[PDB]
């Protein structure tokens, strides 16, 4: 049964369930997964090398190409690395706008996780159902930033521009409509017998294993661990708003689904609280804002590590400056790249049709796994 | 001078009713059912997903996404093609049955885009790999622009004649020699996390 | 340059139950 | 304070100088271990084709280094030692 | 033993109820109007800051080449020569290739003379790649607004909220 | 100033070297490669539950290769967790650093990345192979003196 | 004057009744090939008459230039590309059969093809399925 | 309006003889087609059946069509900062294709897609192009319509008064 009985199938870059170009070399013993080997790097564009030999104002368009669903989180980490290195303060209005945009991107990322997840389970209608409201999120972003995705809105020491006239009421109406949409999603999906029986007892992860494997976000929080980097690191203005860290005790994929739904609801609450108490004053820092040759931000000569709570987990930047415009070292800590390495342990001794459910439980997009 | 040259060919055919209307109806049928490959690689595929969704509908043009290459007419290349992925992309294109059409969507598929300058693994355009009919500029092109590119592809498809069929079959020239290289087995054998606890080796 | 610090510290577990 | 006494520790070449790399010195250098090719591989011929251009110069703890990028090659520049480079006369490249 | 059959009964009716609930939730969308924008017979009006095809003013360009340096890929090509009579930079050619352009907005933001602007002109698809190398004449063409095309229904995303 | 972890190590007689702090004040320690496999277990024993990130970088072209580990604690009821940066330096000619996969499993992919980009070989890693680059590639791309060998599909789209 | 290009690349003796075979379990999962729009180098025996590819014959390198015709090829130009391919294969003696070596060989072969196109040896194939000029538009000198 | 509007816009109509007669009489023709496209190939197909060879020209990146089409024109290939600025010279497109056509070809047809973006004078030149080059026919999509209708391009460009159809 060691060989000539074990079928090695390359469920590779071109597969509907493979989010992007992830490859799995799966060894099956009659629809039973003996093991699987993940092959990644089919989207490796060498972005860490392009991070050098590029100024920050030049590298900012490159930033949104990892985690292209939650682009504002990558933009936030890229603009808050060097602004922490240079001790640049952020005005309160810019911080509130950043919090609102980050929570909207978290909502959109959780939506476009729920879509492919239920598609891999077998339901195709929820994909269109999430897209009906992700188009509204795109409309808000295009009204504010100027584009649906790849916004190029976050800037060092502030944002690109202030919110346009008539944006607060539009976002509030979106929140009011999206709460109803989320209730419809939970009515359609959450108790469905086929969905439960496909999801209820797959991918049980212990809390100790989740800590040791380096998991973060909804993966780590779905093992009995209340670990959110928004409340641990006191990021931006998250200490001023009333919100709860969504965590569940059981380790299965249903806990992850419930966590992401609750995170969407808590995010909506955060947008509502932030828009209710928006401050005034400037948004761009007037100190840094100053035909003549224009230099870029010269990074100081010290190392730095900055973290953010991306919807997929913890997104980090390890930055080493060289007293020049180009950073000496720019290492990206991707949440999906570290959450993916637990997949062979989970899918071992499981079944072939369960691989789709396990991989949809993990928020993996291949543009962020490799760089 | 990189000049161009027309080869020697014969007269076409000329027909009154049967062949001409049959060709026109075949062209019209291949217009309205350009089934995409569901080939997604990178961020542009998200906008491709936005063209499967409700706000902009794939179904109005037909254009139902089919996973298998054998059931796909159009490959809509969305995403950067790395060195690790380009042979897979060319296989997928080759495995698609004739007639087949390619749309290069995104700046990374036309010329490499942002990665045209410093990326050490990004293929600068799939025109180096597959023959592209319609080029679609833009980083995440708007879904309406994708529909416009598909409309232009339809404009070119409806212009086809029977002669274009013999423009599509490969010439298939080959040349075989011995290489005296070193033959080695595959590094990725599929063995992963099996008997891992016995692999410590202090 | 410098030197590798804590080269057994020359006391370490000075009296008491050793770690 | 300055690093030594001038603002820069003075370098062998100027920025924008067109340089050409030694074959033998590069091959026995430590930096060639980054590529790891055998001696008969033909991927690095354009290195010796007098196409390189110096963008920056820096005195690392391992010596003087120049960040050279070759004209017509859309790849990342490389830090190479100044001893293995020659300052040349003309660009010697046409697209 | 009977309690097992009773529990099987109550855990079967629940599944039927939730299947019917999914059916009802999905079929309640048949009474709702479609959200589909029927392109190309209907076009969505772009935002006031949508980043599309570049518009270039030849008279206002000074060939300062800061738009090249602000570009992530140094894409714009500014061929210029010095007019020795006045010692000012005379522009000869300006070209942006839209096959490599990502429409980031750095050129239109860091241009000191503000001669570079973003239009609403998307849908720049061409059959040939090298036809995307727009020179200073193609860039200078005024964009075609969808509000001026009266064969389509221009769709507004949200109420104007200008009251 | 001596950090908490450095004071604990000098109390327990473990050799190391303190390189200072980052901009946030997190301690940075240098561990010799020969002692790193023994010191990682002691680091977990201290209470560092979470291997936040494993990274490698070039100190200087033609110079040392440094491997970086970020560690913190995940525990109930701790307000400010303790985070430490630790760097292990290996020569360029033959870089060899022991793997911490048998202490923290999170290094499993990450060290492979450090092998794929910089060529730092990890000893006790059971599946050390290229992860991002093609598996038949020759060369380490992220080293500062790497040169791309003129592939046709990388050149300009003519 | 004279004959010129007198090397006259000699292919291996043609086999008969060759049937298509997949790669074995141990050797499968890898590309052992370099494919690109103008060049396909396969560690296999491919015959053109019946379109059969035997991938178990790893001791043979089959070169297919221009499958989707973008250039007009004469027999002399084919012989030039084939003698260059033979010289490149003999130059890389001792290298592994990995994808990296074959991709390098294809890269030099395509650089040779572009040099031939720009020198006037070959011209772009009109009456092709597409007209995109992947090696550059017609330009004057 | 209805009745005739809602009645068959089928593609079996006998307008093709009139279409060929118009494209032979009026050398430059403006064409209007369905928005979703694909109903133009029925009319271009018969032109290609007569031996005409098509040159597809996009009017968005045309760039002053006089020197782009009828003259040798300078174009700068896009450097990405790795190369110095190079000035290439390209042959006149329509004349290069004309002199390179086989002797049995009836001629060249210039298919100008998206010609609405051109100005008035560019359309004037595109209409007057067949006068300078005898064996060139000009087809330019100047818009979209529910049904395929064509007009002389000189009438649209303003050389001839726009007679009511
Ligand atoms: C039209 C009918 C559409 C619904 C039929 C699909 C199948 C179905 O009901 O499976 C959906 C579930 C699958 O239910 C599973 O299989 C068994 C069925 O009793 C056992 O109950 C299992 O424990 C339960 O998990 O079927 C039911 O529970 C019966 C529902 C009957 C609906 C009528
Ligand atoms: C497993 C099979 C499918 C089960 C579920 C089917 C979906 C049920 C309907 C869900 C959408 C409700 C839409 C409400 C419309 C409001 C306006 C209206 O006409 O309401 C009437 C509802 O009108 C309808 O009948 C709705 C259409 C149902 C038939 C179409 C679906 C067929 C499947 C009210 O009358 P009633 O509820 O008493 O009618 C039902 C009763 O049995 C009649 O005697
Ligand atoms: S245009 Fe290129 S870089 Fe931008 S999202 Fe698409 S594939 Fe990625
Ligand atoms: S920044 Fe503006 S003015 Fe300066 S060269 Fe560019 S386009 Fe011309
Ligand atoms: S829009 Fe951005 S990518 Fe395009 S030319 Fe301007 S700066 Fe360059």
């Amino acid at each position: 049964t060691t060989r000539k009985d074990l079928m090695i199938v390359n469920m590779g870059p071109h597969h509907p369930s493979m989010h992007g170009v992830l490859r799995l070399i799966v060894t099956l013993d009659g629809e039973d997964v003996i093991d699987c080997e993940p092959i990644v790097g089919y989207l490796h564009r060498g972005m860490e090398k392009i991070a050098e030999n590029r100024t920050i104002i030049q590298y900012l368009p490159y930033v949104t190409r990892w985690d292209y669903l939650a682009t504002m989180f990558t933009e936030a980490i890229t603009v808050n690395g060097p602004e922490q290195l240079g001790n640049i303060q952020v005005p309160k209005r810019a911080s509130y706008i950043r919090v609102i945009m980050l929570e909207l991107s978290r909502i959109a990322s959780h939506l476009l996780w729920l879509g492919p997840f239920m598609a891999d389970i077998g339901a195709q209608t929820p994909f269109f159902y999430i897209l009906r409201e992700r188009e509204l999120i795109y409309d808000l972003f295009e009204a504010a930033t100027g584009m649906r995705m790849m916004h190029n809105y976050f800037r060092i020491g502030g944002v690109a521009a202030d919110l346009p006239y008539g944006w607060i009421d539009k976002c509030l109406d979106f929140c009011d409509y999206f709460l109803i949409g989320l209730t419809e999603y939970q009515k359609l999906i959450t108790r469905n017998p086929i969905f439960l029986e496909r999801v209820e007892n797959v991918g049980i992860i212990g809390g100790e294993e989740a800590i040791n494997w380096g998991l973060s976000g909804p993966m780590l929080r779905a093992s009995g661990i209340q670990w959110d980097l928004r409340k641990v690191d006191h990021y931006e203005c998250y200490d001023e708003f009333d919100w709860e860290v969504q965590w569940q005790k059981e380790g299965d994929s249903l806990a992850r689904y419930l966590i992401r739904i609750g995170e969407m609801a808590e995010s909506v609450k955060i947008i509502q609280q932030a828009l209710e108490g928006i401050p005034g004053g400037p948004y761009e820092n007037l100190e840094i804002r100053r035909k003549k040759p224009s230099p870029a931000f010269e990074l100081s000569k010290q190392e730095l590590y900055v973290r953010v709570e991306a919807p997929k987990g913890e997104l980090g930047i390890f930055l080493i400056g060289d007293q020049s415009v180009f950073p000496w070292r720019w290492k990206i800590r991707p949440p999906g790249f570290i959450n993916l390495q637990i997949l062979p342990q989970l899918v071992k001794k499981m079944k072939l049709a369960d691989i789709m459910t396990i991989l949809g439980s993990i928020d993996i997009i291949m543009g962020e796994v490799d760089r | 001078m990189n000049s161009i040259e027309f080869p020697l060919l014969d007269q076409i055919a000329q027909n009154s009713v049967i062949s001409t209307t049959s060709n026109d109806l075949s062209n019209w049928s291949r217009l309205s059912s350009l089934w995409p490959l569901l080939y997604g690689t990178s961020c542009c595929f998200i906008e491709f997903a936005s063209l499967i969704g409700s706000r902009f509908d794939f179904d109005r043009y037909g254009l139902v996404p089919r996973a298998s290459p054998r059931q796909a007419d159009l490959i809509l290349t969305a995403g950067t093609v790395t060195m690790k992925m380009a042979p897979s992309l060319l296989r997928l294109y080759e495995q698609m049955p004739e007639p087949k059409y390619v749309i290069a969507m995104g700046a990374c598929t036309i010329t490499g885009g942002m990665f045209s300058t410093d990326s050490y693994s990004t293929v600068r355009g799939v025109d180096k790999l597959i023959p592209v009919d319609v080029y679609l500029p833009g980083c995440p092109p708007k879904p309406e622009a994708v529909i416009d590119a598909i409309t232009k592809l339809r404009k070119k498809i409806s212009r086809e004649i029977y002669e274009d069929r013999i423009k599509s079959q490969p010439k298939n020239r080959c040349f075989t020699i011995n290489h005296k290289f070193r033959v080695g087995r595959s590094i990725h054998t599929g063995n992963y996390d099996q008997a891992l606890l016995y692999k410590y080796k202090s | 340059s410098w030197e590798g610090e804590g080269e057994n510290s020359p006391m370490e577990m000075p009296k008491g139950p050793p770690s | 304070p300055p690093p030594k006494k001038p603002p820069k520790p003075v370098y062998s070449m100027k920025k924008g100088q067109i340089v050409r790399v030694e074959r033998e010195k590069y091959l026995d250098s430590v930096n060639y271990l980054s590529v790891g090719h055998p001696k008969y591989y033909k991927g690095l011929d354009y290195i010796y084709e007098d196409r390189g251009e110096v963008l920056d110069l820096r005195f690392f703890e391992t010596g003087e280094y120049a960040l050279v990028s070759w004209v017509g090659i859309p790849t990342s520049p490389a830090w190479l030692p100044t001893d293995m480079l020659i300052k040349s006369d003309k660009l010697n490249y046409e697209r | 033993m009977v309690t097992g059959f009773i529990n099987y009964g109550q855990q079967t009716i629940r599944a039927a109820r939730y299947i019917g609930q999914s059916f009802m939730i999905t079929l309640s969308h048949a009474n709702r109007l479609p959200v589909t924008i029927q392109y190309p017979y209907e076009k969505l009006i772009t935002s006031e800051r949508f980043r599309g095809r570049i518009h270039f003013e030849f008279d206002k360009c000074i060939a300062c080449e800061v738009c090249v340096r602000a570009c992530p890929i140094d894409l714009p090509v500014v061929d210029w020569k010095l007019e020795t009579d006045i010692r000012k930079k005379r522009l000869l050619n300006y070209s942006i290739d839209f096959g490599i352009c990502i429409f980031c907005g750095n050129c239109v933001e860091y241009c000191p003379t503000n001669c570079l602007s973003m239009t609403e002109e998307y849908e720049l698809s061409t059959y040939d790649r090298h036809e995307l190398n727009y020179n200073q004449i193609a860039l200078g063409r005024l964009p075609i607004s969808i509000t001026d095309d009266y064969t389509i229904r221009t769709i507004l995303n949200s109420p104007q909220t200008k009251e | 100033m001596q950090g908490r972890l450095s004071a604990w190590l000098v109390k327990h007689g473990l050799v190391h070297r303190s390189l200072g702090f980052d901009y946030q004040g997190i301690e940075t320690l240098q561990i010799k490669p020969e002692d790193w496999h023994s010191i990682a277990v002691i680091l977990y024993v201290y209470g560092y539950n979470y291997l936040r990130s494993q990274c490698a970088y070039d100190v200087a072209p033609g110079g040392l290769l440094a491997s970086v580990y970020h560690l913190t604690r995940i525990e109930y009821g701790v307000d400010q967790p303790e985070e430490v940066c630790i760097k292990v330096f290996a020569p360029r000619r033959n870089p060899r650093i022991p793997s911490v996969f048998w202490v923290w499993k999170s290094a499993d992919f990450q060290e492979r990345e450090s092998y794929d980009m910089f060529g730092i070989s990890y000893d006790n890693h059971p599946r050390l192979k290229r992860i991002l680059m093609p598996e038949s590639w020759i060369g380490w791309p992220l080293r500062k003196d790497y040169i791309v060998p003129n592939f046709y599909e990388i050149q300009d789209a003519y | 004057e004279m004959k010129e290009v007198l090397k006259r690349a000699t292919p291996i003796e043609a086999q008969v009744n060759v049937k298509s075979r997949n790669l074995e379990r141990e050797y499968g999962g890898q590309w052992l090939s370099s494919v690109t729009r103008h060049v396909r180098i396969y560690a296999a025996y491919i015959d053109p008459v019946t379109c059969a590819m035997d991938q178990t014959q790893m001791d043979k390198l089959t070169l297919m230039i221009d499958p989707t015709d973008e250039f007009l090829w004469n027999d002399e130009t084919l012989n030039k590309v084939y003698v260059y391919f033979e010289e490149l294969v003999d130059h890389y003696e001792g290298a592994p059969l990995t994808e990296y070596t074959l991709r390098l060989i294809g890269s030099d072969i395509e650089h040779y093809i572009r040099k031939m196109l720009y020198e006037g040896e070959i011209k772009y194939n009109m009456n092709s399925r597409v007209l995109n000029f992947s090696m550059g538009k017609p330009r004057m000198k | 309006i209805g009745i005739r509007d809602f009645i068959g816009g089928d593609l079996v109509k006998f307008d093709l003889g009139t279409w060929l007669s118009d494209v032979e009489e009026h050398k430059a023709i403006a064409m209007y087609s369905p928005h979703e496209g694909g109903y133009e190939g029925r009319y271009l197909n018969r032109l290609r059946y007569q031996g005409y060879h098509f040159l597809d020209v996009s009017a968005r990146g045309l760039g002053d069509p006089e020197t782009t089409l009828t003259k040798v024109h300078p174009v700068c290939p896009p450097h990405v900062g790795k190369q110095p600025i190079a000035r290439w010279w390209f042959p006149p497109e329509v004349d290069y294709r004309l002199e390179a056509l086989p002797s049995d070809a009836k001629g060249l047809v210039v298919w100008v897609i998206e010609a609405k973006v051109l100005s008035k004078a560019e359309l004037q030149f595109l209409a007057m192009l067949p006068s300078l080059r005898p064996k060139v026919r000009v087809i330019a999509e100047c818009g979209n319509w529910r049904k395929v209708m064509w007009k002389p391009l000189k009438e649209i460009a303003g050389l001839v008064p726009l007679q009511e159809a």
